[PDB]
RNA sequence: CUACCCUUGGUUGUGUGCUGUUCUAAUUGGUAACUGUUAUCCAGUUUCAAGACAGUGUUAGGUGGGCAGUUUGACUGGGGCGGUCGCCUCCUAAAAGGUAACGGAGGCGUACAAAGGUACCUUCAGUACGGUUGGAAAUCGUAUGUAGAGUGUAAUGGUGUAAGGGUGCUUGACUGUGAGACAUACAGGUCGAACAGGUGAGAAAUCAGGUCAUAGUGAUCCGGUGGUCCAGUAUGGAAUGG
RNA sequence: GGACUGUUUAACUAAAACACAACUCUAUGCCAAACCGUAAGGUGAUGUAUAUGGGGUGACACCUGCCCAGUGCUGGAAGGUUAAAGAAGGAGGUUAGCGCAAGCGAAGCUUUUAACUGAAGCCCCAGUGAACGGCGGCCGUAACUAUAACGGUCCUAAGGUAGCGAAAUUCCUAGUCGGGUAAAUUCCGUCCCGCUUGAAUGGUGUAACCAUCUCUUGACUGUCUCGGCUAUAGACUCGGUGAAAUCCAGGUACGGGUGAAGACACCCGUUAGGCGCAACGGGACGGAAAGACCCCGUGAAGCUUUACUGUAGCUUAAUAUUG
RNA sequence: UUGUGGUAGACGAGCGUUGUAUUGGAGUUGAAGUCAAAGCGUGAGCAUUGGUGGAUCCAAUACAAGUGAGAAUGCCGGCA
RNA sequence: UUCUCGCAGUCAGACAGUGGGGGAUAAGCUUCAUUGUCAAGAGGGGAAGAGCCCAGAUCAUUAAAUAAGGUCCCCAAAAUA
RNA sequence: AGGGGUGAAAUUCCAAUCGAAAUCCGUGAUAGCUGGUUCUCGUCGAAAUAGCUUUAAGGCUAGCGUGAGAUCACAAAUAAG
RNA sequence: UGUCAGAGCACAUUAAUGUGUGAUGGCGUGCGUUUUGAAGUAUGAGCCGGCGAGUUAUGAUAGCAAGCGUUAGUUAACCAGGAGAUGGGGAGCUGUAGCGAAAGCGAGUUUUAAAAGAGCGUUUGUUUGUUAUUAUAGACCCGAAACGGGUUGAGCUAGUC
RNA sequence: CCUGAGUAGCUCGGAAAACGUUAUUUUGAGUGAAUCUGCCCAGACCAUUGGGUAAGCCUAAAUACUAAUUAGUGACCGAUA
RNA sequence: AAUAAAUAGUCAAUUAAAGCAAUACGUGGUGAAGUGAAACAUCUCAGUAGCCACAGGAAAAGAAAACGAAUGUGAUUCCGU
């Protein structure tokens, strides 16, 4: 269908995270939020990453 | 006779999802276990009943499911869950 | 069944990298049925006159248990299990680890 | 008779019978499901109480 | 001046295959003569015509029902034409569930980083009254007003201090799970106590495992990307595999 | 209508079918095009453009019109696309060694794709009509009308030329009208709103001819009103021999009703001494072919095609032959 | 006490039949064979005798089966 | 009528009653739900009758009493007001 | 002399019938489709629904049957509240 | 179109309510097949008689029973012999530990940070004979036109010399 | 000094090897080596290590078969076999 | 002989089969379809059937650039695993 996918990686540990469903038809703007990691077991920084 | 002709868009029925009060009075029904099972609110929680988020009900603790009737002309309907203690 | 996809061939597959070999063969010891036979200084020689292993034997072994025995364990092994160590060891028994 | 080498791909024997499988939905995509039901698809699952019949002949 | 970047044209300038040529010795010839042989076969000696072509062989192409093997779904008040094939809501459906139809309706292949979660604040729509444009109907103030307002939307139920409108922080729109359960031919689908860590909001108790829910979706093969405490055909790697 | 002497699906149909000279278009200059087959070899052919092969119509008279939009064909060369193949390279891996590590990395070899050259072919442009094929609608328009000579407009590439036309073609339609005919859904002539006539899958006519089709008439009659007679060979008898198909058993009525839904057997009522002969046949859902009409089969077989995949074959190119 | 309708279908118990292996028995004073007859049995089955017949047969048990016929538009042959 | 196992048969049902849909509240009509029968199980009544009622049958017997149903003759038994 | 020929062409013909002869074998081909498939007795004893299926007269599971072993009183219905 | 009764008729036994026959009275729509349902005007069967369709080899599962057993048991193949049973011969097999993909660990293992939770396990037989079902092989039987290749064929017919 | 040269390889297609073309073996085309401190093999492949040394020929014996002869056997058939 | 020589060719002579068949097995080469896959186009029977060729009483492969991963075995072939 439309795909909208967008898959959510680290910033320390480039673990690959979740995948959310990003809005650009809305907005170009990118987001960096902070969720689960568990190679350092805490909550970090993640990024998108196409 | 036999023709072909426009269409009449269906009224196939969709698959039809369980629904109403699994557990009835006199059982002794643990926590964890759901009751009744509905999408578009007719009952309402009162204590020791918790709240599924799909408008779904279930056990909070051990007991007894009971019902209450009330409202502007005790047609509402609150459940809840009467204990047993020793 | 009837025309319908297979049920193996719904489910995903399993997948592993040993093929193009195989698994590793050891003879296995446990203390459970070594107490029924009595035997001392257990070796290669021993289990072949017990009719355990065959004469063209070449399978290392494997020690295996925790459960408790009065005899004096003697064995002579390429490994061992550390419940097994403990066990054979308070029995005041030997204990040679021979690869 | 032979061996259904194909389906024992897809297998794994355990004790006393009773095999198991994996939780199957994956193929090409999971951007639909909810992580619950996802980490419920991570889990290994067993075979249904009917099903035992139609696996076995296999054997 | 020092340079760089350009454009078109001219000089040769090194290589790239090429349609253009010359010669005959490869080779061709259903040109012609002679010996076998007196033989419309043939071979040899050759001449002539040519000729590095053609043809042959391999390869790569394009073309090629001439031919070869196959296919051309199902449902159905006969068959074909028509219409339909997945899932959601209402009625049918006999106040439990479930209940057919080529039954009547509606729909869908979603959207939302806020329209969520948290904490706080706040409420009908509407009627009439009086009020600059301002008229059936703009918005202000007042009372009236029990739902005819909104509910992200198709529908259903509920949602009157709310799941609605606004304000501040944030993305629990977590991880590993998971007692217990619902419905269940399989596949499967659905909730969820609670535990542990990490958090966030709130003073905190508490809440946050996405949206008020019911739909927004496809098994499995195959191939790929990132990471990985996995393996590495004697070994060490590596490739590749997991 | 066909021109015609002509040919045929033995064993349903013989002709308006096929052939047919004649004409038409195209291709072919020798070891020819073309054909058989795998190939020698052979035909065309011991042929040589007044010749051959293929295609189309089908005496003859007079004509065959508009369009190359698309496809088919032919040519062309600027331009874009285009395989294989040749290879300026690229990075990765082993580590001799350099290396405290961290790593770097000689040479050899492997991995793998690329700068560039790169045929035919496709797109391109022209021609191509007795090729495949087709050849439209609306509106307005004329001092009686009506109509449309005409014009404009939408699209197409083009909007049916001539001719004929209710006919082997026309649903409407048993069109109108005329005659024919006592009495005309048939006949023909005739007017042309021809759903779509229509020019080489020809058009209009064409003398003879056709076991051709159709209509009328003359004679002619048992075709008919309208049936009868005679003689034969049986069928009838006697004599010789002497089958066949079919068959659960039959001591095998009628009416009504029921019934697997149409009765010789069922139920209810009526009727018939036993056994034959000549018979003609109402039925026994008569006999004779697991129904060919029809449905299904994930039947088969055959047929066609721009359905899929390939091949025979044709054509273009690199390579060894090959200087 | 329940019992005993019964389709496909399932459970259960048996009979006969060909040969082999044994302990036995009978046989021109007529075996197996055949048909006839006023039998036996819960069933597959078992008989008694006569006549025709002229040579091997039968009881009990164990084994194995080309081991049980109304149908197949059945076949073979024959008679209707 | 739960648990495990083997063997199954089995997806072309029909009829009667009750409620609907289509149909035309027409249908020995079609399709769903419910109660019974036949199928899968014979019989007495309904003049016979596949589904209706009484009903559920080991065999034999020259027993009786009833059910539905019936009692003018066939054809079993009835009369009284 | 037959994924052939023949042919004044219609499927003409090919040893009395051919959309590609007759025969050999592959082959005991295949056919979700019919027809049939042989001794006795005892007992229990069905369905003809749902879902899926290139599926619709084929198949698979659940369901409803039976045998054996069970669980065997917190299990199952039959009455009432 | 026979049964149940029944005269009547004629004889006299596997000693048996004797046998044989039956004027009449009561009753009464064949056999299977497919099937919702066939008495059927659905299908097939003239008839007698012969014959005519569940097996083999391997193997799995399950049942019954037996043997064996607490490291058992089982030998294949092969050699020896009455081509016999059998003897020799463990070569392998089931089991005593499984878990995980695996390294590996181990009555623990897998995920995980978790020895948290959860899943598996927390020993439960062997070899035979028989039976039932079943997969490979034409594997109940009979049946399709067909398809592939190889042969016989132009003297009918067609044509040609 | 020698020990089998259009050879092994290499490129494009192939087959078999239990493999759907993959180490290995074979070739259809082109290409094309090395010489003892040599080569290749060790399922891509390098280094180390280990194995054995192609591109020459032949070879019994176990193992296959029974139309024929001889003898015998048979829970083989007994004239629709 | 062409062509002088020599060859091609011709003439004469010696040696072996050529052939058939044990209706089977050995090998080499060519080399199917049908069927299953519930269709079918990869596969599948199968390198089977069939055809061609040379022989034998057997024939073929055969003496390690072998297998392969072990301080390994040491022609080829056959049988169980």
């Amino acid at each position: 269908a439309v795909k909208r996918s967008t898959r959510l990686g680290c910033n320390d540990c480039r673990e690959i995270n979740y995948l959310t469903f990003k809005n650009v038809k809305k907005n170009p703007e990118k987001l960096a939020l902070n969720k689960f990691c568990s190679r350092c077991r805490k909550v970090v920084v993640h990024k998108e990453v196409k | 006779s036999k023709k072909g002709v426009g269409s009449t868009k269906n009224g196939r029925d969709s698959h039809a999802k369980r629904l109403g009060a699994k557990k009835a009075d006199g059982q002794m029904i643990r926590t964890g276990q759901i009751i009744y099972r509905q999408r578009g609110t007719r009952v309402y929680p009162g204590v020791n009943v918790g709240l599924g988020s799909d408008d779904t009900l279930f056990a909070l603790s051990d007991g007894l499911v009971k019902y209450q009737k009330f409202g502007p002309k005790q047609g509402k309907t609150r459940v809840s869950v009467v204990k047993h203690k020793l | 069944e009837g025309g319908q996809t297979p049920l193996y061939r719904r489910l995903p597959k399993f997948g592993n990298a040993r093929k193009g070999f195989l698994k590793q063969e050891w003879v296995v010891l446990n203390l459970n049925k070594i107490a029924k036979l009595k035997l001392d200084k257990i070796n290669r020689a021993s289990l072949i006159e017990k009719q355990v292993i065959s004469a063209k034997s070449q399978l290392p072994i494997k020690l295996i248990g925790h459960t408790k025995l009065e005899k004096p364990l003697h064995f002579e092994v390429h490994k061992v299990s550390k419940q097994a160590l403990k066990a054979v060891e308070n029995a005041n028994g030997s204990v040679k680890l021979l690869e | 008779m032979k061996v259904k080498s194909a389906a024992k791909k897809r297998f794994k024997l355990t004790k006393s019978g009773q095999i198991k499988r994996k939780h199957a939905y994956t193929s090409h995509l999971a951007p639909h499901k909810t992580t619950k039901q996802k980490r419920h698809l991570r889990k290994q699952g067993t075979v249904s109480a009917s099903d035992f019949k139609r696996i076995g002949n296999l054997i």
